[PDB]
């Protein structure tokens, strides 16, 4: 009743077989202690994943095909302070969840990124403007020519 | 009382030119009774909804109304080629009050206030011919083997008939009579709902593989899968 | 195989190609701009580009791989037989003395000891055909009484074709220890004059299987089944479908499937659900017919190709079709999972990429069908139940493997390499579990041959260009498993090792030979080999010259790279996999 | 209410108003007219409402009675049919002994000089087949027969089967002898060659060459030799010899043809001339194959191919706004466009019918623009068959004219083209025209004509139509015995229809006002019903499953008498 997460950092994380149900990859892997590689996830972030499962394994979930329970599902305050973490390592958490197909965790990390992308300043959006090419700079000049009477 | 606003008239007389059309959707219940709840009436001086563009569409959305059969019959006599009729926020629906055209597969709905059924519970009891309390007591296994517990649906009692009591005839016939409401539709998808009158009757083939699903079962329990 | 195809496309078309009034292979800087040495004209347009350190041919390379792997490991390796109608003779009589030896090689207790093994393990397979083995026991008793009758019914002839196909299936999955516990090989030893250290497991079991199938066909000669459409014909052909009868003679299997599709559609019945105005007995006939039909669509898909011109399946598992989801989940589970791969593989001949939404849905229903096989119980002594678990488990591995491979190729998302790697090792560990006792013959199924073929194709091809040592550990385990494949295959098992070898030698030929750059059109002898291998094998599949020889004896009419190409085609000609 | 009405009703046609579509209506809920609402959908009838209804009955009649159980159906039984250990090779080795080399050559040069359009639709160079006749007798001595040589063996023996089907009794008597056969056959030596012995030996030669194909393992090795052999054999009554086997081999042929996956047949500028000739060869093979696809179309033919060829109307209406090889396909494809209405009760409207007619005069002139050589029976063969088909289509077209809308004097058109077809048969009673009475296009066309003229004269007794009935009654006996029992069953049918002609006039048409009760009508119901019942294969399926055992007034009594006398199922074997 115990299976072992083996990351790319070799750190054997022996968790319970019940915990493996959050990774659809690993839960369906349970038909084949038991180890499995993870090629990408660094073991601290994997530990964060395990701790998320430690909370939410007792908890309820959406049906993952939803509309309200996907889009208008509010986040957990546990998940909020659980994942107020590094910028780049947040992407790593999301990549972990997308790897293991831990979909509610994937959504929980995802919606924080959504809250980051909206609710950012219009000033920096005016600043961070063509940080990819996306235009010809003549069009950039024409758009700036359009709105400069305000700014 | 057949009357319209001029912008909608201008829309309909210009509607024909699409040839890339899907997903017609209406909201005004008055307007709904005029334009697609065909109601038999194949003629009006303007306001003609153009049989070619009747044909072209793929799916229909109906947002917010009170009853789709405020008349005796919420028909879809025309609109041959639909696939996805979807109901958002109508209050009461009879399932029986719909004519359900030729071959569509999905019929989803949500947020309603009242649901009748296609009253199939009565039609079952013509065939096996038992009492409703025997049907609710003798004829319930309430199966939760392993795949039923994939989802919760823990507001609801997820019932199934007994494999022992019925000799596998008046079971397949029972199941085909369940089918005869559906006219081979598959996707059903019950979101947020309120006030089913009848029980919940779902054919086995359509609940296995989860082509029907329930998201927010609140005012509702007691689903049988047959 | 060539284009530039590098990372980080821009969005707007580049300024240099709009100057030159041409298209924009919108690379860094372009394969339309670094083509001409016009580098910093298009490089230092906007922002800043890095060093193009990729093996940037790789995307189009893998696209060409998918077209190739379509042609080789489904069509070319299996669904085509190199044939000449002049060298190989016809069959004048040749068969009664041939078949009746094998007929008399089987006895009645010998037959029922096979039937017991069928009852043990094969219940995952013959149940959908007919179900009750006790009625089948009754038919075996009917034939051993009818073994020397005269006024044979065509009905009983179909029952004989059925039960000998069943026996052929029993041959096809019995561990040869018990086969020698039922039989003695030496009638074959002196019936062919072959070698003497020649128990059946050295290929003679498969020869016995093929000749038992041919004996069932020899009964079909006397059936006059082309004047008599029977559903039992289709039943026995589905019994053949468990075997390597497609891999025996796929051309033969094509016409046999053709007549069975004719046979089924000659009933002109579409729903299998009963009605209120039905005989209950005829209703049960329809319900059995459903199990027959959706199984029938299975190898219909699995024999589909340019030698299969007449389609059957007219229904769609996902998202003018006919007949779908009016059917109970008992064995269309096995159809649904195949039809999923039908939705996949239609993007192999097809140039266009699949739209991503379809794949997105397919992933979700893939994980759904993970749970319906989880709804199977654990029947302990019912080995056939565990084999039945194994079948759907292998297929849900299989379509998953094919699924993530398409993500990696047409779209190249996160870890889709590593996902494919993980599924590959899942398949390997399934075969590891099969290497236990009471589980070895589970590996004799055709789908594991095809799946292992695809896996060792794509992993070897990727290993040639990418020397990731994790993938190389995978490849070593693949070859290790490849030697550990059971002996039921033989000829195709050897063609497998040939293709493995040809990839492992072309592995050398890429790595020693420099890639001839020409701006975007990258050139290499590995390219020019593989560009023409498909041309070779489609020219083989272009049977127009057979039509020429069938329109009389009218005899028809129709570089430094060439060095290395012809040297490798000398040392390894691709036509070593046809026979 | 629930499960409401469908369309505007008799009360709506009474009042010409909006139709609120209820039970009885919202129309009829207003003024209490439920009797008027329901008496639209017992005594004696007094109208001519039976005749349009009965013409619409004639369509579904003709899709079954003239079509399927009489012609395209063979009842069989798996217990009754034997196996084939005996006459497996044996009858084939007999008929391969009994044929001789000069016996081959005289048949060949019969069919060469007399049947040019056939192998023009099959092979072209029949003297390249003379080479195969030469290589046969060498290969007759051989043992280790290649697949290719056995394909040529199948081809030549299929041609040898074809030669028997059109040779007159006199020349065949000059080549052969009744008594060595009827000693081997053990049958009556007393009969001629013409009286089935040509037919029986023809069926033997068919079965042998198919057994040559069974020795070929053509299902292991498909090639177009199969399709050419099938298109040879389809010119006979082999679809009436073994319809199920013919559908099987048709399926194999479409499988073999589409195995090469070739759509257009006219090549590019830069092919091999062998390749270009090959694709054009598949051109004529394709149209002859789709013709047989149309002619063998039935519920025991589940696989269709002439649906893939587009309609001739959708191409010809644009430009209107060899030559005879494609013209055969023009006429047959035009019939294909005509007769989807056989089982469809919807009416063909009065434009595309008129489009077919107004093109059909140009098709008539194309038949007129063709020639016939009195020296070349290949050429009279070439012209006469097209001259038959044009009036065949013309008759069916005007029959649609009179049935669906009562187009004026379309009866007179029927009689006119019937005169033409009768005189075409009259011309066949001459020298170098005898075997024109042998090809089954007359066996269908005449059957439809005599059945409709019977159908008209049972009810509308026109003395011109009755004279045409007498002429076709004579023309019944004016037919060769190469058609066999399908001839005789037609004789039964020409009986039974005329016997229905007894019962209709003697008993007054009863009704309830519109439900026209007549025992004649119910006889004609059960005609279709029993035929379609035996056309179901589901009973054979339940038999194939084994342990599932197969289970089972004056207006009544006259049916009970006439059907217990006249079984409709007298039309099988
Ligand atoms: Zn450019
Ligand atoms: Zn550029
Ligand atoms: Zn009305």
């Amino acid at each position: 009743s115990n299976v072992v997460l083996v990351s790319g950092e070799g750190e054997r994380f022996t968790v319970d077989k019940k915990i493996a149900e959050r990774s659809l990859l690993l839960k369906n892997y349970l038909n084949d202690e038991i180890v499995m590689p993870v090629p990408n996830v660094r073991s601290s972030v994997l530990q964060k994943v395990i701790e998320w499962a430690e909370h939410h394994r007792d908890s309820n979930f959406p049906d993952e095909d939803d509309d309200d329970s996907r889009k208008s599902a509010p986040v957990d305050s546990w998940d909020r302070e659980f994942l107020k973490v590094d910028q780049e390592m947040l992407y790593e958490i999301i990549l972990a969840a997308n790897y293991l197909n831990i979909k509610p965790l994937l959504d929980a990390g995802c919606k924080v990124v959504a809250e980051m992308i909206r609710g950012r300043s219009p000033e920096e959006i005016r600043r961070t403007f063509n940080i990819v090419n996306d235009f010809t700079p003549e069009e950039e000049a024409a758009i700036r020519r359009e709105n400069e009477w305000a700014e | 009382n057949q009357l319209t606003s001029i912008s909608v008239i201008r829309t309909i007389r210009s509607m024909e030119s699409m040839k890339s059309l899907r997903k017609i959707t209406v909201r005004g219940e008055k307007l709904y009774e005029l334009l697609i709840n065909f109601h038999g009436f194949r003629d009006n001086p303007g306001k003609t909804i153009s049989y070619i563009v009747k044909r072209r569409i793929n799916e229909i959305r109906l947002s917010r109304m009170n009853q789709i059969s405020r008349t005796g019959l919420a028909d879809f006599t025309r609109w041959d080629n639909l696939q996805k009729l979807v109901l958002s926020r109508v209050a009461y629906i009879d399932l029986n009050s719909i004519v359900f055209p030729k071959n569509f597969k999905s019929l989803t709905m949500k947020r309603v206030s009242k649901i009748k059924w296609w009253n199939i519970e009565e039609n079952i009891l013509k065939e096996l011919k038992v009492d409703k309390r025997t049907f609710k007591s003798l004829y319930i296994k309430e199966d939760d083997s392993k795949f039923t517990k994939f989802f919760n649906l823990r507001h609801t009692r997820i019932k199934e008939l007994d494999k022992s009591e019925i000799n596998q005839i008046t079971y397949l016939r029972c199941q085909a009579i369940v089918w005869l409401s559906f006219r081979t539709l598959n996707h059903i998808k019950l979101q947020n709902v309120s006030e089913v009158f009848n029980n919940i009757i779902v054919p086995r083939a359509l609940f296995d593989s989860k082509r029907v699903e329930i998201y927010r079962c609140e005012k509702i329990s007691q689903v049988l899968v047959i | 195989m060539f284009n530039r195809t590098t990372q980080l496309k821009s969005k707007h078309p580049c300024s240099v190609c709009t100057r030159r009034k041409v298209k924009c292979d919108r690379m860094i800087p372009c394969g339309n701009c670094r083509k001409r040495g016009q580098d910093s004209e298009c490089m230092k347009s906007t922002k800043l580009i890095t060093a193009s350190s990729s093996k940037e041919y790789l995307p189009d390379l893998l696209l060409f791989w998918q077209n190739y792997e379509y042609w080789i490991t489904n069509i070319g390796l299996y669904k085509t037989k190199q044939r000449d109608l002049t060298r190989t003779p016809a069959n004048l009589d040749t068969d009664t003395e041939e078949c009746m030896f094998w007929m008399n090689y089987l006895q009645k207790d010998q037959s029922f000891q096979l039937m017991n093994f069928a009852m043990e393990n094969l219940g995952a397979l013959y149940f959908g055909s007919i179900g009750d083995i006790s009625e089948l026991y009754l038919r075996v008793e009917q034939y051993w009484d009818r073994r020397a009758d005269k006024n044979h019914s065509v009905d009983g002839k179909y029952w004989d074709a059925l039960i000998w196909s069943v026996f052929t299936m029993c041959i096809y999955y019995m561990p040869v220890e018990k086969l020698a516990e039922i039989f003695s090989v030496y009638p074959l030893h002196e019936y062919l004059g072959s070698n003497k250290r020649l128990n059946w497991e050295d290929g003679m079991q498969l020869v016995m299987c093929q000749n038992f199938a041919r004996c069932s066909l020899f009964q079909l000669k006397q059936c006059d089944f082309m004047a008599h459409p029977d559903i039992r014909l289709v039943q026995a052909y589905l019994i053949l479908a468990t075997t390597t009868f497609p891999y025996d003679e796929p051309l033969l299997a094509n016409s046999l499937l053709t007549q069975c599709i004719h046979t089924f559609k000659n009933f002109h019945v579409d729903d299998f659900r009963p009605l209120l105005n039905d005989d209950p007995v005829e209703s049960i006939a329809k319900v059995t017919l459903g199990r027959i039909f959706y199984r029938l669509c299975g190898c219909d898909y699995l024999q589909s190709g340019p030698r299969k011109p007449i389609a059957l399946h007219t229904e769609v598992s996902s998202l003018n079709v006919d007949v779908y989801r009016e059917e109970n989940s008992t064995e269309v589970l096995y159809w649904k999972i195949i039809s999923l791969d039908r939705d996949l593989d239609q993007y192999l001949n097809k140039s266009s990429k699949p739209p991503l939404k379809t794949l997105d849905a397919i992933r979700r229903e893939l994980d759904i069908f993970q749970y319906k096989v989880d709804s199977l119980e654990e029947d302990f002594r019912s080995n056939n139940s565990r084999f039945q678990k194994f079948i759907a488990l292998f297929q849900i591995s299989t379509v998953s493997w094919k699924l993530f491979k398409m993500y990696l190729i047409y779209y190249d998302t996160a870890d889709s390499l590593l996902k494919v790697i993980h599924y590959s090792k899942v398949i390997i560990s399934l075969i590891v579990n099969n290497f236990h006792a009471k589980s070895e013959f589970f590996n004799r199924h055709p789908m594991v041959m095809q799946t292992i073929t695809r896996v060792v194709s794509f992993i070897s091809f990727y290993q040639i260009f990418v020397e990731s040592a994790a993938v190389k550990q995978l490849l070593v385990d693949l070859t290790e498993l490849t030697a550990n494949l059971p002996t039921i295959f033989g000829s195709k098992l050897d063609k497998l090792v040939y293709l493995t070898e040809r990839l492992s030698k072309l592995k050398l030929l890429w790595d020693k030979v420099q890639l001839l750059d020409s701006g975007d059109s990258f050139y290499h002898p590995v390219f020019k080999i593989l560009q023409n291998d498909i041309k070779i094998i489609e020219l083989k599949n272009d049977e127009m010259f057979s039509l020429i020889k069938g329109l009389g004896s009218l005899v028809p009419l129709n570089s430094d790279f060439r060095t290395i190409v012809e040297e490798f085609q000398s040392e390894y000609n691709i036509s070593d996999i046809l026979s």
